[PDB]
């Protein structure tokens, strides 16, 4: 997944950098990849970033017996902006412990310790900061640099070079420009990072190597053009403050037309639910939705819209299971219709008129026409089986842990 | 508005920061001086019993 900032058009605040440092880690790893797949939506598709060859010049390489002084490292560490802190929780962080210098990077999961001796590396080694005891030896590490963004003292001149070729200065403090001539963090900054570039930002396609494929689903410009206008509707709302000063969405995004003059560049398949005209290249393959199946518990039969579905059925019936403590529910019913499948993995092994099963949190049953393959979930069955999403992987409200921290 | 003028990338413009950041020290010296000796000369003066 290629997760996006989540935060508003214009925002005035930082998103979680964790994720940022995980699409770092996607950053660092887009032109070199050889199978798998990355997802992107669109208006995270036109957030346009900095160059690999930056991200390679500065993500940089220890190893376990590598001749390194500790203050050398953590000059490279002051190179790389990380930030120093005392108890150390997130990205780009750092402690000084006697010979040990504790940093939490940002391409990693984990935490290291160092630990040098006579102008060497001696240890490389990791844990969890809030068990704080060591997990396990490594003998390298990849270290990617504190933010996807320069601020060392030339990034911060050409910043306010560029700077007062575009924007107004005044004598506030509180004036973007102000604070990182100081060499501090806005809250809002991550719009302004255009700044650190002569040449406009390259788009992620500037990172696609041939071998990539482009897989669309919906007229998927029509959903740029909103957010265009919506954010350019921020460029406006947003772009009376003299106290923050708005880069043009065209120096931060692409257009709709310009963006599908790039996708001329790479074979993309479309997607549509809706059937197509026989023209060339439509291919229309042979799948059903299944009809509705859902429990009709107030009558003595939930299930014999289920059963006359199975038996004008004739091919294997599949079953996504979000647990396995949703599979004995699974088994509460299927004693119900005499009938229970056997778990599998491998979608191909399926044959004829078998039942099986898959752990899978998948939302919806279908009719397969070329191998006659029958799907069922849960929300078919028990209505709609929605989860509520409080808030994303990273960052939450914490009413245990903070409080009690 | 001789202090936002688009000027190369170089120490003069950031001593033209300096001198427009002296400039308001200035207004702030004369705001505090000004009141200063407002309240020296309208106080009270000591005296004998």
């Amino acid at each position: 997944n290629l997760a996006d900032w989540e935060t508003l058009p214009y925002d005035s605040f930082s998103p979680h950098q964790d994720i940022i440092s995980s699409r770092l880690s996607t950053l660092y790893q887009l032109p070199t990849m050889q199978r798998g797949v990355l997802i992107v939506p669109v208006n995270t598709l036109m957030q346009r970033v900095c160059p690999h060859s930056f991200l390679h010049g500065h993500a940089l390489v220890m190893k376990k017996g590598q001749r390194l002084s500790r203050d050398a490292l953590r000059t490279q560490l002051d190179s790389a902006g990380y930030r120093h802190v005392d108890q150390v929780m997130e990205h780009g962080e750092y402690a000084t412990r006697g010979a040990l210098l504790d940093l939490f990077p940002m391409g990693s999961e984990l935490p290291y310790r160092l630990d040098f001796f006579d102008d060497e590396i001696d240890s490389l080694r990791v844990f969890d900061v809030d068990s704080q005891r060591t997990l396990e030896e490594v003998e390298a590490i990849n270290l990617l640099p504190a933010h996807e963004f320069p601020t060392d003292k030339a990034a911060i001149e050409l910043f306010r070079s560029q700077w007062r070729d575009t924007f107004e200065v005044k004598r506030d403090p509180e004036h973007i420009y102000q604070q990182v001539s100081k060499g501090t963090l806005p809250a809002g900054i991550e719009y302004w990072q255009p700044l650190f570039f002569s040449e406009p930002l390259p788009p992620l396609f500037s990172y696609f190597p041939a071998n990539t494929l482009l897989v669309n689903t919906g007229d998927l410009e029509t959903s740029a053009e909103r957010f265009q206008a919506d954010t350019l509707a921020r460029f406006e709302n947003r772009g009376v403050d003299p106290m923050r000063p708005l880069l043009p969405p065209q120096s931060l995004w692409l257009r709709v037309d310009e963006l599908f003059s790039e996708l001329k560049n790479w074979p993309r398949v479309q997607l549509k639910t809706e059937h197509l005209p026989t023209k060339a290249a439509n291919a229309n393959l042979g799948f059903q939705k299944l009809p509705d199946l859902a429990v009709q518990a107030q009558q003595k039969a939930p299930l014999d819209a289920l059963r006359k579905f199975l038996e004008t059925f004739d091919g294997p019936v599949v079953f996504s299971v979000e647990s396995e403590g949703r599979r004995e529910a699974l088994g509460e019913l299927l004693a119900r219709i005499k009938i229970a499948p056997q778990r599998i993995m491998r979608l191909d092994e399926a044959s004829d008129r078998g039942r099986y099963l898959m752990i899978g949190a998948a939302e919806h049953g279908f009719v397969d026409t070329v191998r006659n393959l029958a799907l069922i979930c849960e929300s078919d069955l028990l209505g709609e089986r929605v989860a509520r999403r409080r808030q994303d992987s990273r960052r939450t409200i914490n009413p245990d842990t903070l409080i009690r921290n | 508005r001789w202090l936002e003028l688009g000027l190369t990338d170089e120490e003069k413009q950031n001593q033209l920061e300096q001198l427009a950041e002296q400039y308001d020290e200035l207004k702030h010296e004369f705001e505090k001086k000004l009141e200063a000796k407002r309240r020296k000369i309208t106080q009270g003066d000591d005296l004998a019993p």
